[PDB]
Parts: C-alpha cells; structure tokens; sequence
C-alpha cells in the first residue's frame, strides 16, 4: 500500500493530489455529477409551500440563463433531508434535496481544495500565503450558501444555483436587508474596485517596462482579500436579521413632518420591491358585471 | 503641458462637489434634504440632479437660466452640471496627462489605455444615459445613495442584470481582483522565483501561467475590458435596449399556474416595480 | 506654484470645517 | 511665544464664553438685557474673539522689534 | 521630542488631541448635556 | 531666522479668523439666505 | 435504508483513510 | 527587524473599527 501514499504524496504527478485531495476529488466530482443532473432534469421543485411550483430544469422548458437547481421547499424547513429520510425517490427529487447535497458536498470540496492548496505549497518548500488569498472566496460562499439559510432559518431562501436564480436572490436580499446602505457590502465593493484598480495599474507598469516591490505586491493582493473577508462577515451578520443604516425619516422641521432624503428613496425602491404591486386606495374598479 | 490643463478643472469639480454636499438643497429640484446644512449625514449627503422643469440645458451662470444669480444658480441645480462637467474635463486632461508622460519618457503608454475604461465609465453612465432619457432628471445623483437609487432605478426599468454587457463586465471586474489577489500572494510567497510558483499552479490548477508578463498583461486586460463592455452596454441602453427577453418562457408561464422560472418572477419583479411609481 | 498648490486647498478647508462644526451646534 | 500662547488663552476664553451662552439662556428670551439673551451673549463672544486676536496682535506689533 | 522608531510624527499629533481637543470637546459635551433643562 | 518668524505670524493671524468667520457665517442667518438653503421652519 | 449504509460506509472510510494518511505522513 | 510605518498605519486603521462598535454598544446601553 506505501506506493499508493508514495504516489498520493509525490510532488511530481502531473496534477497534484496530495493527502487532501483523497477527499477533495470524490467530493467535487460527487457535487459536480449531481448538479448536471439537477440542472438537466429535474422535476419541478415547489419552493414556497404554496400551490405555485417552480421549475428550474433544462428538459422542463428553460434555457442556459433561466436555468437554475431550485433551492430546497419551504416544508423542508431547515432540517437534514438526505435520501433515506425521503419515502421515496420522487419525494426527494420534488423537495430540493439535490440543492442540498449539492451545497454540502461543494462546500467540503472547497474547504478540501484549500486543504490542497496548502499542503502542495508547504510541501513545495513556499510561505503559504495563497491559502490565505483563497480563504476569502470560500468565507463568501460558506456565508452566502450556508450561514445565510441557516440564519433566515430556512434552505427556501438561499441562491439558487442559477444566472436568474443569482439576480431574483440578490434583488430579494436587498429588498429585505438593504445590504446596499450595509457598510460591509461597501468594504466589498472597494475591495473588488481596488482589486481591478490595482491590476489594471500594476499590469500597466509592467508591461511598459517590458523588455518596493514586496510590500507593493503584499498590499495589492491583500486589499481585495479583506475586501471580501468584511462582504463575507457582512452576509453573515445579516443573516440573522441584522441590515444597514435606516437614516429614513431621521430629519424633521419645526412642526414634526419629514423632510425626506435620498435614503427615504431608498427605502420606497425596497418596499416598491418587496411588494410587486401598487398601493391601497388606488381605485380599484368598484362595479364588475 | 497638458498637466497644467486638468488641475484647476479637477480642483473646481472637487471644490463644486464639496459645496453642494454641504450648502447646496435639492428641496426645489427632488423635494429632498441633500447636504450637512440641512441635518443630512455622509451617505446621504448628496449634488443631485437638476429638476424636470428645463430639460437638457445646461444651467450655465451666464446663460438665462439663472441669469447671473448664484442663489438661483444653486437652486436650479446647475451645480450637477458644473461638477460633472468639470470632472469630466479634468479626467480627459489627465488621460492625456499620461499619454504625455508615457510620450516624455518614451515608453509605450499602457497606462492611459488602461485608465480608458473609467473614462468611458463615466461619460456613459453620467452623461450619454441622460442624453438619451428626457432631461437630467433621470440622471444619477452625486451621492453615496444617489448611486444606490439610480442602480434601482435601472433595474427596475430595464433589467440591467440580464443584459449580457453588465453580466460581462461583473465577470471582468472579479476576474481583475481574482488576478489581482492571485499575483500578490503567489509574489509574497515566492518571496525571478517563477518557476516554484509555475510548477505551483502546474500541479494545482494543470493550466499555469505561460509568463509572469502574460499574468500581468492578463490583469491588465480583464477589467479594463469588462468596464468598456459595460460602458457600451449602457450606451446601447440609451440608443437600443439590448436585454434578451424570452417572450416564450412569459407566454408559457403567463396561462400555466404550472409553470414559473426565475426569469419569469425577475420579469415579475420588474413590472411591479414600475407599476410601483405609478 | 507650491504656494498656490497648497493655499487653493487649505484657505477654504479651514472655512469649510469651521463651518461644519458650528452646524454639529445649529441643530435643534 | 508670548503671542502665542495669548492666542491659545484668548481661543479659550472664547470657547468657554460660548459654552456659557448656550448652557445660560437656551431657556426663555427676553430683551431687557441685551446682552443677557443666546443671540446677544453670541454677538458678545464673537466680538470678544475678534477683539482679542486684536488687541494680542497689537501688543506683539508694540513689542516686538523690526520684524517689519 | 523625537524617536527612531517608525512613524515619530504620530505622537507630535496625536498627544496633543489626547491632551487638550479630546479632553476640552468631552468636557464641553458633558457640561451641555449635564445641563440641559426639562426632560428629566 | 525672521522668516520663519514671520511666517508663524502669518500663520496665526489667519487660520483662527478663518475658522471663525466660518462659524459666524453659518451660526448667522447667511448660509441660507446666500445659499438657499431654507430653515428648518419654513418647510411645510 | 441500504442506500443510508452504504453511504454511511463509504464517508466512514474515506474520512478514517484521509487521517490515517495525514498522522503518518511520509515526506 | 522593526516594524514598518505602514503596519503602524494599518494599525490604527483596523482599530477604528472597535471605536464605531464601542460607541454603538454605548449609545445602546445609555437607552
Ligand atoms: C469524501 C467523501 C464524502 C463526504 C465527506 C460526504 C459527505 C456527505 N454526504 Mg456524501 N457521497 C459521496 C462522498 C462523500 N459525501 C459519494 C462519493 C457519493 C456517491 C455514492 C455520495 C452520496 C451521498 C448521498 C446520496 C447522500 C450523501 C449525503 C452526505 C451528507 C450526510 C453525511 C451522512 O450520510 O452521514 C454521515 C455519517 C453519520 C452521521 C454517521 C454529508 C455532507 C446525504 C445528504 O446530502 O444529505 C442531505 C445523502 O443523502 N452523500
Ligand atoms: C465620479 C465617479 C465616481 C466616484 C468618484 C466614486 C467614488 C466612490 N464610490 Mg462609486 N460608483 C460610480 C462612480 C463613482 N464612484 C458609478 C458610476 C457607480 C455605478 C452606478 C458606482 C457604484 C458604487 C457602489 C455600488 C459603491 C461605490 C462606492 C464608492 C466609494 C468607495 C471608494 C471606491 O469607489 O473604491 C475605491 C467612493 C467614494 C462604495 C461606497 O458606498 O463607499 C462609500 C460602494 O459601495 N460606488
Ligand atoms: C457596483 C455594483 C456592485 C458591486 C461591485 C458589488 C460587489 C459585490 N457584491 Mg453586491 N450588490 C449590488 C451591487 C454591487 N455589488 C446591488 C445593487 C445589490 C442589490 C441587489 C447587491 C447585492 C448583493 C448581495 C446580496 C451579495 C452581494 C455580494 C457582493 C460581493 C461578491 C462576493 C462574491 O461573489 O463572493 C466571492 C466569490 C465566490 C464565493 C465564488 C466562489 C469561489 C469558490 C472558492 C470557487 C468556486 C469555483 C466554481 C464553483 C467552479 C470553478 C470554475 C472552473 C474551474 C470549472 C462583491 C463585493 C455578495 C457578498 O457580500 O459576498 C459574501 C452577496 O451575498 N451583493
Ligand atoms: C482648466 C480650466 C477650465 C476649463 C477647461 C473650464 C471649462 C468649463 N467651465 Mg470653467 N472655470 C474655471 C476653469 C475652467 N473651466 C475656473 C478657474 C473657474 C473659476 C472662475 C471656472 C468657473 C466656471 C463656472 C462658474 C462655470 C464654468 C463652466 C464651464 C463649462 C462651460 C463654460 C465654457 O467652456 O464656455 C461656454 C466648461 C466645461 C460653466 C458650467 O459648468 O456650466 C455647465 C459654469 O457655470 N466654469
Ligand atoms: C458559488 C459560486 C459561484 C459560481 C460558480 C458563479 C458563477 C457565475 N456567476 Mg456568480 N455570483 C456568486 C457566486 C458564484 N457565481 C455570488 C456569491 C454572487 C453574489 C450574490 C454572484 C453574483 C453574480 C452576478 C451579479 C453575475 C454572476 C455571473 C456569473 C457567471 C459568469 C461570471 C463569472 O463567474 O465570471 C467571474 C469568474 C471567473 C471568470 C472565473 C471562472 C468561472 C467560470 C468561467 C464560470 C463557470 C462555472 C460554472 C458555474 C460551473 C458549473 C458546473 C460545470 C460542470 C458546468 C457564472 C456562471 C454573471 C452572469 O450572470 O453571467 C452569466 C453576473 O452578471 N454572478
Ligand atoms: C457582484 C455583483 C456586481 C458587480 C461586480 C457589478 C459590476 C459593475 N456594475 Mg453592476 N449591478 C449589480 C451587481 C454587480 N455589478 C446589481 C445586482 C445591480 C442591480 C441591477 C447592478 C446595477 C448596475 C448599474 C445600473 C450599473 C452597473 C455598473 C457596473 C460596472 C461599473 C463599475 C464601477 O462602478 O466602476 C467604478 C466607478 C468608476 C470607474 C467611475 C469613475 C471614477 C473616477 C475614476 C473618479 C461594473 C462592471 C454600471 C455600468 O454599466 O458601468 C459602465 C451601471 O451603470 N451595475
Ligand atoms: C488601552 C490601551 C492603550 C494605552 C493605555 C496606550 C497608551 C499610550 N499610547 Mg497607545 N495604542 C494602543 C493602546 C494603548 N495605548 C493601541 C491598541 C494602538 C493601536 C491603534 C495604539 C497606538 C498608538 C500610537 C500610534 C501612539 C500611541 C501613543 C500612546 C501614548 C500617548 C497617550 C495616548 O494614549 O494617546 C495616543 C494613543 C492613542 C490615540 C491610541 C488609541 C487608543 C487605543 C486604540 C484604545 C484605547 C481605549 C481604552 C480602552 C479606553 C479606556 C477608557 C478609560 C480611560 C475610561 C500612551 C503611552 C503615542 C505615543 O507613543 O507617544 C509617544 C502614539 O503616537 N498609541
Ligand atoms: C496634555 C498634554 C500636554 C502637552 C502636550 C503640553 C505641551 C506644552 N506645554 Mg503644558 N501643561 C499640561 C499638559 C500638556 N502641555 C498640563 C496638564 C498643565 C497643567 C499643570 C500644563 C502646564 C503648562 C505650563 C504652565 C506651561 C506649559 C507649556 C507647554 C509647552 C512647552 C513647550 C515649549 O517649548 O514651549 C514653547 C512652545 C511653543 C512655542 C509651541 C506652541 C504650540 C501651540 C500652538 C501652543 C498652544 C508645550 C506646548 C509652557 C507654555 O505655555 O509654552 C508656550 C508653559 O509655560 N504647560
Ligand atoms: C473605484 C473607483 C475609482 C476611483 C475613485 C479612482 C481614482 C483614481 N484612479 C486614478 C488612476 C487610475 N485608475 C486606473 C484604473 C482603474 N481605476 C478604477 C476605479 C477608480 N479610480 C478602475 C475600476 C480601474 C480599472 C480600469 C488607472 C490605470 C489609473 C492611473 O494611472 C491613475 C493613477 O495613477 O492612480 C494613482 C486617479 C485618477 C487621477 C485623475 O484622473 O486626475 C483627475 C482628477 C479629477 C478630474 C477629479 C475627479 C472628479 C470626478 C471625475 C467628478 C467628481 C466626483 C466627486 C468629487 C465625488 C463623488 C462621490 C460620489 C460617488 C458619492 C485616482 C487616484
Ligand atoms: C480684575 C477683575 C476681577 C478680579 C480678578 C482678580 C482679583 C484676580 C484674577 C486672577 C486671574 C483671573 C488669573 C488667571 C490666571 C490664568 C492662568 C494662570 C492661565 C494659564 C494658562 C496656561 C499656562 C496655558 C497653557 C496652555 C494653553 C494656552 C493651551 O491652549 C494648551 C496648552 C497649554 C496647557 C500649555 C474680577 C472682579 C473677577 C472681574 C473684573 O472684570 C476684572
Ligand atoms: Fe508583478
């Protein structure tokens, strides 16, 4: 059997596996097989407990951009749903329980991959500061894939694994939490602007000299992975009901009636939102034959 | 030479904004409290926009629009076109203050091609968007909540996400600080020292970087790349609304309670957020 | 020049602040 | 030094002359007094502030030599 | 006063602050607010 | 020498007055009536 | 309930090798 | 070797965050 670890631990395979990748490979491959197969053909998940199913397959009549793995039922709630707790195949399949399994196994195959990382950079003889990097993008899907249904108290609620899915979760998290106005969704955003900043400036500077330097490549790989740490904690935190500034109705006159600020407008846009429909006393058609 | 041609347009755009998120009010352009005078905070704190009574003039001190008066002139609102008016100016200065650098000191210049994206940035976003919409009205404000409310805006109005140029230009932005984040902990952990990190990423992602130029030519490209995209995804707004809309999945789900899509309840999203402002 | 580089900034930052801080006392 | 530090002395003096005005008549307003109401005690500070930049400039002017 | 460790411009300007605008604005603060009548 | 003398005096006759003329100018009625910025008790 | 223990198995196993082989790392 | 004046800066940067917090927790407490 020492030939097998002999081989598992050799620095001169063609592609790197290590003593983490022996997990890693069969969880990313389990989570990538049965994620084609969710997004092929999967039956349609209900998703809210209600009479109104969604569909989020390929064979059940959506393209590559309306396609996405339907989260889980809102009758799953937050509980384990594996197979043998399903009666029966089609039970599982209707429920979301592949989004489940999909979730859990990727994210112990990303926290394998940086196992990897690690282990291939210590054994390479290198200070391992490309796991560091790599923390920050999995923090962010560990808080958006599994901290957030966890504090909304539900897998219902979670991104779906979709581009349409992406846009209807992002645009419901805002209307619910207003991650815009929370200042570590900002943090992110300067993260990521300073991040392309920084790469667009440094390769510049390279290029044209084709033919501090540390510290200068310390800070600019470091900005945008703190950048993403604050997003990731911010995610987190609003999860469990927590949101931004609410400045609404914070400035009156001398009589008492709200002046009205660019925030005020935000909030209308999110309530605007979280309704999708007009208001009360909108005249109604009073007489119907 | 030309370095002398954007400082006093940059500095009066910086001094213009410094005054209005103060001093200036939007009671008579937006109905709103827009500066520190009036008890607003940083966020909100905001120059916006010129109200929906003229149109696409400009609001000039001289021009008849204000006639000289300043207190008019601040409340119109021409001070919107003052400070972006200004800055764009000074940006363009500046790009040509690095196309005389690079031409100074005789190397190729890379990084007034590079600092082209936000230039495109912002004359899209800021003034061909409004050219194309009625009057400046609809145009975003100066403001940290500004922004917020003009991002909902069109995506309530156009469905910005699933326009393929905002979606490539998000791949190009976190692809740039992917690169970014990358090239700086594969230095400090090297820290030539190419060929550790080649074989590195060799045995780890099988598909390494070919050179350490080519890296850098890559995070050069990616974001820059991508802002042109978007720039030109709003322009093409502003001209052809360039959003693929599946009209077959909304009559498919409009007669099937059966069916739903996520593109269907983002459709859903969006109707009733114009029908939300009446 | 430097003189002018530095004066164009700081002759109104003083004003600007001063007039800041009184605000912080305006408010009822 | 000695401009200075009557400058220093004379700023706070003022700080605390305004701090007196706002704790002292935020109540009730009357005008008997003039200078026993917030905006008058205001104007007072406001002067005695000028007034004493003035007066410690002049004496510098006074004392010091050349320097002109 | 000087130093050879790194930044030694930060005491010139942070004492000060901790020294008199720190302690003259909190004690300005608190006897505005120790004062302020009604509302008890 | 006298010119760095000078030049703390430069600096002392003017950054106090200008920070007070700002808080004069705001304390008084004049930053809403130049700017137009309305007071508080006007709004309806 | 046979899928449960096969599953149960083969996670058991792979975990146990995985820290079997990492206490008795070689290089 | 010494610190850097950059990680002083850093330093101080990073500890403007427990400010903004401890100033929330108190404004919550006097409530
Ligand atoms: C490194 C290997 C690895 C690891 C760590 C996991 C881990 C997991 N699998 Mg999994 N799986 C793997 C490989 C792996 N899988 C492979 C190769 C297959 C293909 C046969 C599967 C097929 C599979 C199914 C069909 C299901 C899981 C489920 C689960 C979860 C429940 C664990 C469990 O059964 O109780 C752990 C043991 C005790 C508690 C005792 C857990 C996250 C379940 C799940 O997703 O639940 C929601 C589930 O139903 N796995
Ligand atoms: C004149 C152009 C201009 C300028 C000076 C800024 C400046 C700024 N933006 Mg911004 N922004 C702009 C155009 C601009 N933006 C445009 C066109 C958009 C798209 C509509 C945005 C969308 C945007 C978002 C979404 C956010 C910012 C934020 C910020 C602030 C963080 C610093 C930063 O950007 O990273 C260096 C900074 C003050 C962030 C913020 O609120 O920080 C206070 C933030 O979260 N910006
Ligand atoms: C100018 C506009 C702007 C900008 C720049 C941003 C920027 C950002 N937003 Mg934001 N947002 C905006 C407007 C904006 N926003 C608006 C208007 C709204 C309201 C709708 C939102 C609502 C919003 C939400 C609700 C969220 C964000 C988030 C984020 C962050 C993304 C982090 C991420 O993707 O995780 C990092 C990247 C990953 C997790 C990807 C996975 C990486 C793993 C490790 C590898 C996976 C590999 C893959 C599976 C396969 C490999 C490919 C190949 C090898 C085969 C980023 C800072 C998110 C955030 O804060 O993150 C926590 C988030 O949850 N935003
Ligand atoms: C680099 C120097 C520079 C440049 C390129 C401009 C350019 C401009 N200024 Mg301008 N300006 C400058 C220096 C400069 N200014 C200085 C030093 C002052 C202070 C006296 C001003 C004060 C000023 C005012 C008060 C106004 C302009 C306005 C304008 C715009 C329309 C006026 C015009 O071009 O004629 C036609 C134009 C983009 C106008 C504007 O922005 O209206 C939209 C306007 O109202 N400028
Ligand atoms: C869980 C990880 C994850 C993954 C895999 C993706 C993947 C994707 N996102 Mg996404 N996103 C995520 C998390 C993730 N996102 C989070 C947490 C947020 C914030 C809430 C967003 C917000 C977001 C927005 C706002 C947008 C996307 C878009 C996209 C698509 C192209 C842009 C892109 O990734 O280029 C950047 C990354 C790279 C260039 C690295 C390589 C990644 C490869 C090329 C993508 C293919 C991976 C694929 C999904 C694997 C599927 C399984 C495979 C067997 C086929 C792509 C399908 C865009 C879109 O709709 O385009 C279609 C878009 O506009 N995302
Ligand atoms: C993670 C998610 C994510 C990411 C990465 C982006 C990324 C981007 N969005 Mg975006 N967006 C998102 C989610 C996201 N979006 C969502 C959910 C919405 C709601 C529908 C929007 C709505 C939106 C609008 C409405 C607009 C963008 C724009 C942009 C681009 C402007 C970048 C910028 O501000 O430059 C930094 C700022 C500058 C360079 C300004 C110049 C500053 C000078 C140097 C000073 C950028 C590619 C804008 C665009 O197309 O750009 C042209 C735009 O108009 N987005
Ligand atoms: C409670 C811990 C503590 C204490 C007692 C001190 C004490 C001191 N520091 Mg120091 N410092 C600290 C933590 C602390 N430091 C931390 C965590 C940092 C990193 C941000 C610094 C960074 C720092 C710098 C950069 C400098 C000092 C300097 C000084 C000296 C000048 C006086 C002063 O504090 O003002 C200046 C110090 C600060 C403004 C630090 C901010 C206060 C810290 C961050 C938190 C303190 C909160 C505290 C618990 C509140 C308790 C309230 C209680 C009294 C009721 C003095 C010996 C100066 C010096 O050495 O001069 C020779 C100087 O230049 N400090
Ligand atoms: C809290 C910290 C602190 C700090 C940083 C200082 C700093 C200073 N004190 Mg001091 N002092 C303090 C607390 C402090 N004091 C306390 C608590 C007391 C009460 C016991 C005193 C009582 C005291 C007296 C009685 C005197 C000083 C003086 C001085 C100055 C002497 C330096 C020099 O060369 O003079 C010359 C310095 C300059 C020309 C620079 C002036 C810089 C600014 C603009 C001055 C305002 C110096 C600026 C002397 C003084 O007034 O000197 C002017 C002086 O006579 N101090
Ligand atoms: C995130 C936003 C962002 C900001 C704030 C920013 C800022 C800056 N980047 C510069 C450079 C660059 N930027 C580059 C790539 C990039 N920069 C990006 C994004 C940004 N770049 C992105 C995404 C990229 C990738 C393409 C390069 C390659 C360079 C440079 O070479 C250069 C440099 O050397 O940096 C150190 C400088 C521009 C100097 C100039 O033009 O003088 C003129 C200054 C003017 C005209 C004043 C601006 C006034 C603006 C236009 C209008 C007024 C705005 C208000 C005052 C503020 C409103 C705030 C609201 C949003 C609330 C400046 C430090
Ligand atoms: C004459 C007169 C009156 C009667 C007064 C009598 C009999 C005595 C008054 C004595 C007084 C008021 C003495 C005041 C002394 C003030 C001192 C000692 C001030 C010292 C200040 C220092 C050393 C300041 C140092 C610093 C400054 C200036 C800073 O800003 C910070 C740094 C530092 C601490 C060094 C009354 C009846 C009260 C009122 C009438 O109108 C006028
Ligand atoms: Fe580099």
């Amino acid at each position: 059997w020492e030939q097998f670890c002999q081989w598992v631990t050799s620095t001169n395979n063609r592609i790197y596996v290590g003593w983490f990748g022996t997990l890693m490979i069969p969880t990313l491959l389990t989570a990538t097989t049965c994620f084609i197969i969710a997004f092929i053909a999967a039956p349609p998940v209900d998703i809210d407990g209600i009479r109104e199913p969604v569909a989020g397959s390929l064979l059940y009549g959506n393209n590559i951009i309306s396609g996405a793995v339907v989260p889980s039922s809102n009758a799953i709630g937050l509980h384990f749903y594996p197979i043998w707790e399903a009666a029966s195949l089609d039970e599982w399949l209707y429920n979301g329980g592949p989004y489940q399994l999909v979730v859990f196994h990727f994210l112990i195959g990303i926290f394998c991959y940086m196992g990897r990382q690690w282990e291939l950079s210590y054994r390479l003889g290198m200070r391992p500061w490309i796991c560091v990097a790599y923390s920050a993008p999995v923090s962010a899907a560990t808080a958006v894939f599994l901290i957030y249904p966890i504090g909304q108290g539900s897998f219902s609620d979670g991104m779906p694994l979709g581009i349409s899915g992406t846009f209807n979760f992002m645009i419901v998290f805002q209307a619910e939490h207003n991650i815009l106005m929370h200042p570590f969704h900002m943090l992110g955003v300067a993260g990521v602007f300073g991040g392309s900043l920084f790469s667009a400036m440094h390769g510049s500077l390279v290029t044209s000299s084709l033919v501090n330097s540390r510290s200068l490549h310390f800070f600019l790989g470091a900005w945008p992975v703190i950048g993403i740490w604050f997003t990731a904690m911010g995610v987190s935190t609003m999860a469990f009901n927590l949101n931004g500034f609410n400045f609404n109705q914070s400035i009156l006159d001398s009589q008492g009636r709200v002046i009205g600020t660019w925030a005020d407008v935000l909030n209308r846009a999110n309530i605007g939102f979280e309704v999708m429909h007009e208001r009360n006393a909108h005249n109604f058609p009073l007489d119907l034959a | 030479w030309s370095g002398l041609l954007l400082f006093p347009c940059a500095f009066m755009a910086l001094g213009g904004w410094l005054t209005g998120t103060t001093f200036v009010t939007s009671w008579y352009t937006h109905g709103l409290a827009s500066s520190y005078l009036e008890g607003a905070n940083f966020l909100t704190v905001a120059v916006s926009s010129p109200a929906d009574a003229f149109g696409h003039s400009l609001l000039f001190l001289w021009g008849p629009e204000a006639q000289g008066n300043l207190t008019r002139w601040f409340q119109i609102g021409g001070l919107w076109p003052f400070v972006a008016l200004h800055g764009a100016f000074g940006l363009i200065g500046f790009m040509l203050r690095q196309f005389e650098i690079s031409r100074l000191v005789g190397i190729r210049p890379y990084n007034a091609i590079a600092f082209s994206g936000p230039i495109a940035v912002f004359v899209s976003v800021f003034l061909m968007y409004p050219l194309g919409q009625s009057s400046w009205f609809f145009a975003p404000s100066f403001g940290v909540a500004g922004i917020f409310r003009f991002i909902l805006f069109l995506q309530g109005f156009h469905n910005w996400t699933l326009n393929p140029f905002h979606m490539m230009g998000v791949a190009g932005i976190l692809g740039g600080a992917l690169l970014c984040a990358i090239h700086g902990a594969t230095v400090e952990n090297t820290l030539y020292s190419m060929v550790t990190a080649n074989r590195f990423w060799s045995q780890i992602f099988g598909i390494a970087f070919s050179n350490k130029r080519w890296l850098h030519f890559f995070m050069l490209f990616v974001p820059v790349t991508g802002l042109w995209m978007s720039s030109v995804g709003i322009v093409g707004l502003a001209l052809n609304l360039r959003a693929y809309d599946f009209v077959s999945q909304e009559l498919r789900a409009a007669e099937d309670p059966e069916f739903e899509t996520f593109y269907t309840k983002n459709i859903l999203l969006n109707e009733g957020m114009r029908a939300w402002m009446a | 020049v430097r003189w002018l580089a530095v004066h164009t900034l700081a002759v109104p930052s003083v004003f600007f602040v001063g007039a800041i801080a009184a605000m912080q006392f305006i408010q009822r | 030094g000695g401009l200075i530090g009557a400058l220093a002395l004379i700023l706070v003096a003022t700080a605390a002359l305004s701090s007196y005005g706002l704790v002292t008549f935020q109540g009730e307003q009357g005008s008997g007094d003039t200078l026993q109401t917030a905006d008058g005690w205001s104007q007072f500070a406001a002067g005695f502030f000028v007034g004493g930049m003035g007066g410690a400039f002049v004496a510098y002017f006074l004392l010091e030599n050349l320097s002109v | 006063m000087d130093g050879s460790y790194a930044a030694s411009y930060l005491p010139w300007i942070l004492i000060p602050m901790v020294g008199w605008l720190f302690p003259a604005v909190t004690m300005g603060l608190l006897f505005i607010h120790i004062e302020s009548e009604g509302e008890g | 020498i006298v010119t760095s003398i000078r030049y703390w005096v430069i600096h002392s006759i003017t950054i106090p007055m200008l920070f007070i003329a700002g808080w004069l100018f705001v304390s008084t009625g004049l930053a809403y009536d130049a700017f137009g910025t309305p007071r508080p008790d006007e709004y309806f | 309930l046979t899928l449960k223990i096969a599953v149960y198995i083969v996670v058991g196993l792979f975990i146990s090798l995985f820290i079997f082989g990492f206490l008795s790392s070689d290089p | 070797m010494a610190l850097s004046d950059t990680q002083i800066l850093a330093a101080l940067v990073v500890a403007l965050l427990p400010a903004f917090l401890a100033f929330r927790l108190s404004t919550e407490l006097y409530k």
